[PDB]
Formats: C-alpha cells, structure tokens, sequence
C-alpha cells in the first residue's frame, strides 16, 4: 500500500514533504493519463454540513472522473442525518456504515478530526473545518504552484489580503516552509495582519519573510502572487474603504512583473482582482481551480486505492 | 498657453481655463458640467506648451467663474490659470486655492454612507496635512485621504 | 463531426429547420434504440440557479440514460460556486474547468448566452433564462406534436392561456413558423394577448392566424390544443375570476373534436385543465413531459458525441 | 428662547461645552421638578428604522414623562415607508407634516443629517447613526458622570473594551475633551485599539492619555470606569476568547477603587462585568440607564420650547 | 347630531356629495382651529392586518391630534389574533369590545364590511380593503383638491400611469364623479387603461373623459394632475422599462402648466415623478399627505361626536 | 464656411466630425472616449450654423475613422458630417449610415438583464420601424425603442 493509503486527510501539520510531492506526483499522472474507472463500485459521502458549491462540485466531480458513486447533502439547515439534535458523533457512526470515504465541510473546527474517531475504517477528507484547515485547497495551490514554476523551492512568493482570518494562506505558507528557501512577501493592512504565529513557525525553520503595505513594492519580483479575500463584515465600511487599495490588483499593476509570475487566488475574486487582469498571461486562478480536479482526484486514488497504478 | 501661429483664437467676453494639466481638460468639462450651457465653447486638447510640454485649455463666452468656483478646480488642475476677459483684454487673472469645502463632484468612499442612494449631492470639508488633503464627508462624518476619495 | 456537434443551445432562433428534425430524428432513434452507454464518462453539470424539479429530473434522467456522470446544484439560495457575489461569469468560468457540458436554467434572460462567453470548450444547454427562451421544452413539445400528428406542416395549432407571458408558447410559436402551412389559433383574455411582435413575425412570413376567445370556437378543427398556466399574480383575483373560463378544458368541451387532436400542456395544469380530461385519447400532456427525456437525450447526444451512431 | 430651541441634534461635535451644560442642568431640573405637562399637545415620531428596544423604550418613556403623544415603528425593517425603492427623503419629507419632531435611529451614517435637509421646521434627534453617532447616549453619560462626581473636568477616565469600534467611547472621548484637565486610560487589546483620530484629536488639545493592559494598573486613580461591548460579532471564536477573558471585570478588582468611583456601561454588558459587582456601590450602569430618561426629556423640552421655568 | 355620526365609513360608494362635503368642511375648521381634548378620553384602535407606515402614522397621529388613546398592531401577520385560524369576525367581536372606534387595513376585499356586522355600537374606519376601497385616501385628495382649487365641479383633471389596477384613482374618479361638469384625462399605457366600468359610470353620467399618451398633451388645461405608482411587481421588467420611461414626470414637462396646477400623488412615487420636480410650486405630495391628518381628524370627529362646534 | 470669422483654425490630416447637433458634440466625447488620445484634439460647442443655428465641431489630430466607427454616430448625430482630411485638403464627406449592430455604449432597460452586473460589453441590434428604430438587445433578447434604450 501507498503512503496514504486508508489515511485520513485533516490538516496540512500531518502531511509530510514526501506525502505532499506523493499527492502532486500523483495529481499529475492523473491529469496526463486518466483512470475513469479507479474507483468504480465504491461510494464517496459529500458531506456539506456548510454548504460550498465550488468546493462540493470539485469534489463531486473529482469522484466521478474517477469512476465512483457520490451520496451526501449540503447547507444542512437542521442537524442532517435523520434531522433532530445528535451528535456530529452519532452522525458519523452512522454514515460510516454506508460509504466507502467521507469528504466533508463544516463550519466548527474540529469537525473533521472528530469524525474520524467514529469513521471506523471509513477514511474522512476535511474539505474545511470553521477557521482550521483546508488541506485540499493547500493541495491544489501546491500543484499550480508547482507545474508553473517547476517547483515548490527557492520561490518569491507573496501573500496578499487578509493574512489574519485566511486558513488557506497560513494553511499555504506553513506547506511551503516544508521546503527550503521560500522568501515571502505580507502584504495587508495591519488589522488583518499575518498572525504572530506564522511568522515564529517561520523564524525557527529560519525562513526569509518581510511585511509591505504595497504589491508594487516587491512586484518585480515575486514568482506567485498569491491573493486573498478580505472578508467585508470583518471591517467597518470606511476603513474597509481606506485600505481597499492595498489589496487590489489591476493589469497596470503587473508592469515590472516576471514573465514566470502567476497570479492565483482561492476565489471568489470580484472585490480585489480587475477583470482586465484576466486577459494576461499572469491570471493563473480560474487555471488554478482546475487544478482541484487533479488535486482532488489524486487524494481519493491515494487514500482509497492500496496500489497505485502510477 | 506660450504658444502662436496654428491654434484656438482668443473671444471677447468670457472665461478661459488654461495651464490645464493634459488628460485633465475632458475631466474637468464632465465633473462640473460645463458644456452643459448654450453660450460658445471652445477646447483645445493635448496643446503643445512651452512650460508644460502639453496641456489642455478650455473657453467658455460670456460665463463668469467667482473665486470660489475657481478654487474647485484646485483638486484637479491646481497650477491652471482662470482669465477673466472682456473687450478682448485679459480684465482678471487667477489662480485655484484649495478652497474649505468641496460639494457635488467628489463621492462618499463609504459604502454605508447615507448619501449614496439619496437626493442630495456630496460635500465635504478640506483640510491640509502634510502630505494630502483630508477629505470629511458632511453626511458620514469620516474622514478620507484625498487619494482614496478621488481614487477607483 | 454531426451539425449540432459542441454547440451551444441557447436560443430556438439560433436552430434551423434541419437543425430540429435532426434533433427529433435523432430523439425517434434513441427512444426506438437505446444507448446508456454512449455519454459513459462524462460528466454533466445541472445548473439551477433557479429551482425546477420537473425540468431539473427530467434533464438528468436523460442524463443518465445515456450514462453520464452528474454534478449540480439546485435553487441557489445565494450565489452559488463558493457563495457570497463573484458574478456569473467567474461561476461559469470555474464550473467549465470541471465539466464536459454546462445545463442551467437561471431567473434572469440572457444567462445562458453569458455563459457561453465564459464557457470555453464547454457547451451550455439552456434550461431556462428568465422570460427569455427555453429551448428544450419547444424541442419536447416538437417532437410530441410530429409524433402524433405525423407532421409539422400544414397543422391546425391553437394556444391558449397566457400568450403574454409564456416564454414556451412564444417559443413553440417561432419554431412552427420555420415550417410550411401552419395555421394558428391564439385564444386568450386581451390581458393576456400573443405578443404584437410574433404577430408580425407571422405576418412577414405569411401565416395564417386568428384570434378566439372560446376554446369551442375552433375546437372542431385543431390538431393539437396547446394550453399555457396563466400566471395568477399577473391578474387581479375578481379579474382572473371574470376571465377563467376562457381557458379551462373540460372532457365535455372535446365533443366535436378530430380524433388526432391531442392536447398539450408544459404543466402544471390544475387550473386549466380538469381531470375528467385525463381518461381521453386526446389527454398527451404525460406522455408529453415523457418526451422530454428523449428530446433532452437526443440534444446531450448531439452536443457531446461527434459521430452519432444513428 | 434657548439655545437648543428647534435646533437638530445630530452630532457630539456640533454641540458646544455650554450647549452639553445646557442640557445637563436642564435634565438635573426636571429630575427634580418633573413637568409632565410640558409637551401635553405636542406629537413625537419615534422612527427607529434600525430595531432598538432599549433606546427606543427610553425615549419613548421620555417623551411620555413631558406629555406627548408618540407614534413610530420598529421595524429591523424591509423598506419601511420605502416599498422596494422609496428614499429616506421622502418618508421624512411624509413624516416632518405629521409630527413635532422626529427622533429616528439607522443603520446607515449619516441618516439624521439627511433627515434635517427634509423635515423643514420639525427637529430631527438622533437616535444612532450607523458606526457615526450616537448623540444622546453621550448626554446621559455625561449626566451620570457630572452627577456622580459633581463635575465633567478634572476626571480621570478609563475606557475599557472595544474602542476601535465603540461609537459611544469616541462621542464620549471627544465630549469630554471639551472640558479641561481629564485624563484618559485606554484598556485595549491590540485588535480593539482606540483610533489614532482619537488620539490625535487629544495630543492636539493637551489631553493625557495611557495605555494600560488591565484594569488594576488604573484603578487606583480612576473615577468613571466606562466599560464598552466587545463586538465579537466581528472577531474569530478563538480570537474572542482570548482577548475576552482579560478585559473582564470582576468585583474583587474593586478592592482598591477610590470611594467616588462608578461603574459605566452603555449595556448589555454579558461578558465584561460579572454580576458580583451589581452590588456593589460602583456598579452604575443600570442607574445611568435610568438617567437616559432625563437627559432625553431634557433635550426634548429644549428643543421644542421657547424658553422653559424650572 | 351630525350625519356621520356613529356611522361606518368603510367605501366612497356609500357616501354622498354632502357627506363629501360635510368631511372637507370639518377638515378646514379642525386644521384652522385645532381641537386637542375633543376626543380625549377615547381609545381607538389600529389594526393593520396589513402592514402600513404611511397611512397608519398618518392616521395614528390623528387620533392624538384630538386627544385619544390608541392601541393597535402593524403586522405583515401571522393570523394576529387568530392562532392558525381565529376568523376576523371573532377578532372584531372582541376588539369592539375594547374600543370606541375601529380602524382597520386588510389584505382582503370586504373586510371591513365584514367587521361592521361584528362590531356592535363601535364604528369601523376601512384604511384599505385588497383592491377594493381606500376612501380616507380619497377624502385627504379631495380635501387637497378642494383646498388648492376652491372647488370639486368643473376641474380638468388628469390621472396619469396604472390606471387599471388603482384603487385610488377608481376611488378618486367615483367621488369626482359626484359633482358637475369635471373633465378626466386619463394617460395610461393600453396594459393598465382605466377600467371600462368605470368609463361606463362616467359616460352614463354626463362626464367627458379622454384618453391621452402623453402629458404634454393635456398639460395646458389640467387643474389638478394625479400620479399613481405603476404595480411593477405585476408586469415583466422588461415591459415595466418600456412603459415606465414614458409616464414619468419632470419638471420640464411643467413648463406650460397653469398657475393653479397641482401635482398630487398618494405616493410612494420613485419612477414616476423626478425630485427637480419638487422644487416647482405644482409639486403638491407631500402637502397632499400632510393634508392626510386633517381628512382623517375630521372623518374621527365626525363619527365620535353628536355635534362639533367648531 | 463658419471656421474662419475668428480662427478655431483648420487641421492638416484626421477627421472633422462637423455638424454635430448642439449638445451632442461632448455626449460623443464621452460615449466614445474621443479625448483618451495623446493627438492634438480642438472642440467647438454651440458654434453657429446657417442651417440649424449652432453646432458642435470635433477635430481629432491625425486619426480616422473607419466605415462601421462613422455609422456609430448614426444614433446621435445622423446629419452630420465626417471628413477625412488629407493634408489640408477635405478629401471624403462621409456620413453616419444606421448600422445593423450597436456595441459597448448602450445600456438593456431591461433591469432584469444578465448584462448588467457582468464583465461584459452591451450588444444591441438595430433596425428601422414606423421609424423610430427599435434595439435588440444580444443578452435580454428583448426589443426596446431606441428612446427608451437612450433615456438612461
Ligand atoms: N480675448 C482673449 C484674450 C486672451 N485669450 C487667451 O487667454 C490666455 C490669455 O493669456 P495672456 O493675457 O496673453 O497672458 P500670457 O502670455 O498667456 O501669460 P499667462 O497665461 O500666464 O496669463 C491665452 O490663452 C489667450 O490665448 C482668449 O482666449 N481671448
Ligand atoms: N484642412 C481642413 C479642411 C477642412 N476642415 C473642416 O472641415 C469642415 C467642412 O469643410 P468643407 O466640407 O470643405 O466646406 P463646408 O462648407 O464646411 O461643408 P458643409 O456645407 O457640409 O458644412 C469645416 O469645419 C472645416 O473647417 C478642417 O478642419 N481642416
Ligand atoms: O475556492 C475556495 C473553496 P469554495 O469557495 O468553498 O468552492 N475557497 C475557499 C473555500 C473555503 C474557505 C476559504 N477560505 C479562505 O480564507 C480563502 P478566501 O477568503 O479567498 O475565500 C476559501
Ligand atoms: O414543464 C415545464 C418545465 P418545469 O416546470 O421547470 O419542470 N414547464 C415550464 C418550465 C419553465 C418555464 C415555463 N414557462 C411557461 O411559460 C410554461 P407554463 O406557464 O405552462 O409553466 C414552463
Ligand atoms: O441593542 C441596543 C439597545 P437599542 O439602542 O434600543 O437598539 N444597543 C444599544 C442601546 C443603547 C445604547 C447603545 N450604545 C452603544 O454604544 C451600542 P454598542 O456598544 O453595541 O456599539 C447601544
Ligand atoms: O405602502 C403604502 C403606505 P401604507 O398605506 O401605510 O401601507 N401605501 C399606501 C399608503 C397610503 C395610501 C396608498 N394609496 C394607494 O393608492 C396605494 P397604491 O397606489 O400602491 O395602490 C398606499
Ligand atoms: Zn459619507
Ligand atoms: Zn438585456
């Protein structure tokens, strides 16, 4: 059996730097040589108790380019699993005896690693927990990063927007400093600066990081220009106002950038990424999304197929 | 405008806004809706110059600008010149002060404000710092950097 | 590479005559000759960012009958592709990274066009665009009408209901005018009267129509009796109760009727047609909606499968 | 005729130090010589389109105590006097032909001044105007601390909580720099900071103030201890939890508090002040509350008589 | 005792020239010469069954106006005082039994007819009824016509946008109907024409009325123009973009308007009228609804009172 | 001509849209984005015409306009007159003919249109009845009088 084999996939702190080049390894083979039918007779759970539809419908989809079945829900409105008041406990026990691997996003951290105390042998992939992890987006954005660069080492990369509440940006930096010689680039208003921790974790492996208020700052040279989404109810209207520049990008802005810069963001964009951006060689996120396919596609081989073909 | 030979010949009674920074004459006709009138107009774009390399020159017949309303242009063309002009001679010549209080052209960056859906038009009071203008809105009562406020 | 091979289906003015024979052809083939596998590893995204169970399981169905995998979602309660505001473009642009054909139906008219810009190499089959076009339910009412009647020239056809607002009359109007020698009946409240433009329509291209207040004005001489829900929030209640009977059917109404005529009705009905209407031969509204899934095949299959094997 | 006569009252920073006087003295006059008379006749609009019960119950019972007449709506409204479109100009240019005056409370800044350029000769007071102000809740503040320690100079002030965001600490900061020799205290984590406005505003007129990160550093020295609600609505659940559990006040804090000292909040306080400290002879909130109730019967009888003999 | 004492007033249909008469005569006296205490002593009630701002404060603020009491609710119900399934008559039965006079607005037709076969002794005032009656709208425009006219015989009038669905501008053209020599103009697309019935009772009546497409047309003879909102939420928005654009009203349009014209709207006008009109001496709405509280003081006096010396 | 009682001056090479109807000439500027060119541009509004009594003039500096781009100023100034000057000389009188598809400038009445909130460009087509064109929208699919498109 592979190394990820019957695991579960909760946090991005229990993937190694072999598991994680295991995942793109793998990522890449499936989106060279497709295998429609790897997991053909099995039965994944698309378990939404916080309903994501581009999150669920890459999953989803994901399942299905590899050949299986899909049962589940989203927005559970009420409980889900026989509606009422059980426990997230009893909800798992139970869906453990129908499915084959529980993907599943809900809005308590924890959430996940609780599920799999009661999955039994049935594996459970954290599609999101609350403010927690988000290990398959980190996973997807390791992939663009790397297949546009040539590599996951040695990268200029910046982070903008909000640094503070974004698990996908803390989840992304501490993936990367698994790697040697990645120099970062913070780039937010001090309200929604990089969290202190991320910043020590990054001291101690003795990572390059400095903070700018502006992209243009170090446009020239950064390798991915990673952007984020600046919750809105987070801030008050006009100070969300009076920093609004700080993290948004237009085409003007690329001027000085690398030919090899790509521009990724989670989505949804819309508040901090132009539209003239589009257009450029650097827009990089609708690519980037695709890129969950694989991602996606490459976890569930892993964790439910003992030997890999690839 | 420095200039001679080949351009926009001079009028008799009227106004005419010159030294206008280029890319800022078509900007000041929209903001302050001054081709909005019947008298004659008369405009001059991208003009060659011999202080400013280029600049734009806007001629309006017949039609006055109080001094107050010269130093509205003081956010967009603040080293512009405003010729009042009658019997074809230069009568008064002046220059835009950044005037207290700027109404109707600029808008409240706050979203919340309440000023956005409603029958009332902007206004804000000026104020100098170091190195901008802070703009606060009569409405909302906060304040803004002149960049944020004029900004996309 | 068949006619209709990777193309959008966006509006009934964009096909032409051979263009839905070929699609009802190719329907008569699959209903008569079933292929369940011929979309096999495919995988189909069922977009309703405006709820509609009946259309929205029919379309899957077929789906399914061909063998296609599904992903989608329903009655998108905000948003929807990572919930919050991006417009549809971006939702488009991401779901088209995932899937091999893009079915929706949305509130609002041109949705379906816009998606087709953003759609890349994906096609996008129009379930519904606000009071716009909805081409698979002309393709389904089409196919009913040339089945049972043998043919689209030179019918007697009357409309009644809501010719005002009924997207589908409008629709079904148009695609009948592409063929010779139809004669049409408008039957409704002058509230409700068949648009000043698809008169003229009809009258540049040299049709014969009529305008009727009863039902048994022309009763004896239809072919097909297509009836329409008249939308009550449109009237008045005391008006809707003055003009109702304009447009009920009744069995005892179908006295004097041909022995081909057969009666239509998208659905619901409840309003317009009784159930005493249901035991007679004339009653084809089921067995309408029935044809709804051979029709929506026959369009998956055109769309998605280059060489068509019938 | 008084100052205040038929004058708005929209904002702290258009009220004068004798205009605050004023207002207090007057308010000190009724609470001992009600006049519940006064505005027998006179009919109140209680407007308040953002729901506000205990606001509006205190006005309200304001208004009563002087003899008016009240009629209003609470709405947590879907366009109230709107219906889909309607501007607040219009329902105030309605209401100013109704009532005597208005007092209304919005969620939108700026809201009441709008409602000034509408209502013609009819008073517009404040009520709360999205994160701008709060007029009124800073007058009864200001009465309950000129009460409780016979004047509103030479205080020494702590503030402790949400500053960044608390409206009602900014109106009362810049309420009590009109005085003279007030000190200020600042208890605060990082994320909850009192603005820089603020304190520019009080460098700039001579005004001391401190940081200080526990209410034991201060308590010593303090007179009115103003505790404010942390709008966790805002902050992470953890981040909430951190930051919560130092800037809470507990009864044995007091043990070194000066004997003139008081308790402030302007409520609900659930998670800053145990109840243990309710009975002690510094908890003042629910006393401040009731004195909301003269500060506002004193604004209302100042504003809509010439000249009052109390 | 006065002719509408004690009586009900619940449609226009139902009250004579003099009752008209007698209402616009008590109006005058009460808005020169106000009776506070007239009506001290009684309580009244407001009973929206349907939610209304506008016509409830207005009517609220009446009855303080004269001194009474008043209880009520707003609902936009939950079978207020019903519980799944209390009928109107009971509530009534009840309520009657509470206060002097009744006013109510209710969703359906016949309502408050319905209420006075319950309510014994207590007089019931209809604030509205469905589509049916609105007649204290009809009085205040009256009494504004009449004011601003000197008169309700021989007025050009014209009624201007949803003239079909109305019932203001039914109303308003029944009790027009009730006194001699009145001109109609009525500027309606097709789709919202004023009503043939009501075209029959003018014509059987003597009254010349006469159907125009624009304002331009009848501007130089019109005394008195009547806006009404068009009900948008009934047509289709493209429809709604192409009728709205031609019956709405700038100031412009006013430039050859008599100096007697009055422009009068029972609002909320938003589409229909733009604000540069409001400048203009014509721009009469607002003291149109002003004038709201005076018809309905009169309407209250009237009914509570044997006699009124004023 | 009108050009030479005092000198707006004539140009060289680029075009000279001429009789614009007054009002009409800084609508152009705008819909169309005229001024966002660093070419010597020179305006003239409400200057007289015998035949109409005033007009509205533009001379873009060394720029022309094809057949399509002179069709859309059809909609705002169909008596008007384009000319392509070749160095001094009026070689090519033009004239906006009605075109079949308008693009970019017009906005769908129709409120309910996808087209508004999106990253995309307005698309109308356009034809002539009972004379008064009525506009197809690409997206709304829907038709409007070009007087409703054009109110807004
Ligand atoms: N009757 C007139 C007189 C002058 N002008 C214009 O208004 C400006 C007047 O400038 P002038 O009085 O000659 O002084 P300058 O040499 O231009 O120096 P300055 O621009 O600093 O005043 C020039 O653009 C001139 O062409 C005009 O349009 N009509
Ligand atoms: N080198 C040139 C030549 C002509 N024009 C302008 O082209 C327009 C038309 O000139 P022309 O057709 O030659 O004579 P008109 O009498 O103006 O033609 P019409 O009767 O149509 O107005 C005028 O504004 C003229 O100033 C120009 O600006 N530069
Ligand atoms: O593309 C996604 C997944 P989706 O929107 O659920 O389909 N982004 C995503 C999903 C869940 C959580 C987050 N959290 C973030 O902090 C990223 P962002 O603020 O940019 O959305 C981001
Ligand atoms: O059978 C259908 C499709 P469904 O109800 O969405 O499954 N009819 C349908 C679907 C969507 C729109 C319309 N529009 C019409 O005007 C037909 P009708 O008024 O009879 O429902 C009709
Ligand atoms: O929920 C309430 C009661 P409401 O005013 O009746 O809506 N809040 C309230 C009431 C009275 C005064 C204040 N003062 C504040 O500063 C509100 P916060 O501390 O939440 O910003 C806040
Ligand atoms: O939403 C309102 C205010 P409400 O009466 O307080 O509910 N409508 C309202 C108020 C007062 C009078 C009228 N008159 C009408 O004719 C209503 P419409 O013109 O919408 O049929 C309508
Ligand atoms: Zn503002
Ligand atoms: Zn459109």
């Amino acid at each position: 059996a592979n190394p990820l084999y019957q695991k579960h996939i909760i946090s991005i702190n229990d993937l190694s730097r072999d598991d994680l080049n295991l995942v793109l390894a793998t990522a890449a083979k499936l989106k060279a040589n497709p295998q429609p039918e790897l997991l053909k007779h099995k039965v994944i759970a698309s378990c939404f108790f916080e309903a994501s539809t581009r999150t669920r419908l890459s999953f989803e989809t994901s399942m299905h380019r590899l050949g299986a079945s899909v049962v589940g829900f989203s927005d559970s409105a009420n409980t889900s699993l026989g509606k009422k008041g059980e426990t997230l406990a009893d909800t798992i026990s139970v869906i453990s005896t129908y499915v084959d691997a529980i993907v599943m996003r809900h809005p308590q951290e924890g959430a996940a690693r609780l599920a799999t105390e009661f999955s039994g042998n049935v594996p459970v992939l954290n599609a999101g927990d609350g403010s927690n992890q988000h290990p398959t987006q980190t996973l997807l954005d390791l992939f663009t990063i790397q297949e546009t660069q040539g590599r996951l080492d040695n990268l200029h990369v910046a982070m903008v927007g909000d640094l503070k509440y974004g698990r996908t940006v803390h989840s992304l930096t501490q993936a990367l400093a698994k790697f040697d010689g990645n120099r970062f680039y913070f780039i937010a208003p001090d309200a929604l600066a990089m969290p202190q921790y991320i910043l020590d974790m990054l001291d101690e492996k003795g990572i390059a990081w400095s903070l700018h208020s502006s992209i243009e700052e170090v446009m020239a040279e950064v390798d991915i220009l990673y952007m984020t989404r600046v919750q809105k109810e987070r801030l008050d209207p006009s100070e969300y106002a009076n920093v609004k520049a700080q993290f948004v990008l237009r085409a003007s802005d690329l001027h000085n950038a690398k030919a090899n810069m790509k521009v990724l963001h989670p989505l949804p964009r819309v508040d901090e990424i132009a539209t003239d951006v589009d257009k450029t060689p650097h827009a990089w996120y609708f690519q980037q999304a695709g890129n969950g396919i694989f991602a996606r596609q490459a976890l569930l081989a892993l964790v439910l197929n003992r030997d890999l073909v690839l | 405008t420095h200039d001679n030979k080949l351009q926009v010949e001079a009028i008799k009674r009227g106004t005419v806004i010159d030294h206008i920074p280029a890319q800022i004459g078509f900007k000041l006709l929209s903001l302050f809706k001054l081709t909005e009138t019947d008298q004659r107009i008369t405009i001059g774009l991208n003009l060659p110059s011999g202080e400013m390399g280029r600049k734009d020159l806007i001629k309006i017949e017949n039609t006055f600008l109080s001094e107050d309303q010269v130093d509205q242009l003081a956010l967009y063309a603040p080293q512009a010149t405003v010729n009042r002009i009658d019997n074809y001679e230069v009568v008064g010549k002046s220059r835009p002060s950044l005037p207290e209080r700027i109404d109707n052209v600029l808008v409240c960056p706050n979203s919340n404000c309440i000023s956005h859906a409603e029958p009332v038009s902007s206004s804000f009071a000026v104020r100098k710092r170091a190195n901008d203008i802070a703009l606060k809105c009569k409405y909302c009562e906060k304040e803004f950097s002149h960049n944020v406020v004029l900004a996309n």
